Order: C-alpha cells, then structure tokens, then sequence
C-alpha cells in the first residue's frame, strides 16, 4: 500500500572495471574507495542492457 | 601446439629454474579475460618466484 515510489525494470551491477594502457596489452583494475565512484560509470549508463 | 584438452583433463607445465618471457608468450595470444587472486597481474612478470 505504497505506490508513490516507483520500480525499475531490473537490478544491475558491474563485475569488471579495468583500464587499458598505451601498450594495448596490459589491464590495470581500479578499486573504488569509500563514498566515491569509479570512472567506469562514465561509459555504462544507469541501466545495464 | 596440439589439440587442447577439456576442463577435466587439463595438461600441466611445471616451471623451476628457467627463463620465461611473457612478452613473447602472450604476444601469440589475445587475452579475453584476465583475473587473479592474492596477487596483482603485474606481480607475475616482475617478481622472482
Ligand atoms: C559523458 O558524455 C559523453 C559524451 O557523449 C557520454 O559518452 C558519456 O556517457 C557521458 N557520461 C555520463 C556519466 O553521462
């Protein structure tokens, strides 16, 4: 009996967040710290397809 | 070389006292997934084991 808040289509999350270097051969993962956001949210929208 | 085996009969290569160069090993490959546990990806290529 509470409809004023809505519901999305589905839940979604990120399972891999790394970066390529200039050699295009090595991958460096990123670890988000407390109360910030990893830069890899700049390439994936709020809803993963 | 040769036909690779399935997951339940993988073939082993042991390495003790030999020179390894992954810059010429993995150059013949293309990494789709690279995951590691308890060490960094860059720890293997530099630290002597
Ligand atoms: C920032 O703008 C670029 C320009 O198209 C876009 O590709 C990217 O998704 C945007 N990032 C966010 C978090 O909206």
């Amino acid at each position: 009996n509470l409809t004023t808040i809505t519901k999305p289509l589905k839940y979604s999350y990120i399972n891999k967040c790394s970066r390529l270097l200039s050699d295009d051969r090595t991958e460096v993962p990123q670890l988000v710290n407390a109360n910030q956001y990893s830069p890899c949210v700049s390439i994936v929208p709020s809803t993963v397809w | 070389s040769g036909t690779p085996p399935q997951v339940y009969n993988f073939k082993r290569l042991v390495f003790t006292n030999c020179n390894y160069n992954l810059t010429k090993l993995l150059s013949l490959f293309s990494v789709n997934d690279f995951t590691c546990s308890q060490i960094s990806p860059a720890a293997i290529a530099s630290n002597c084991y």
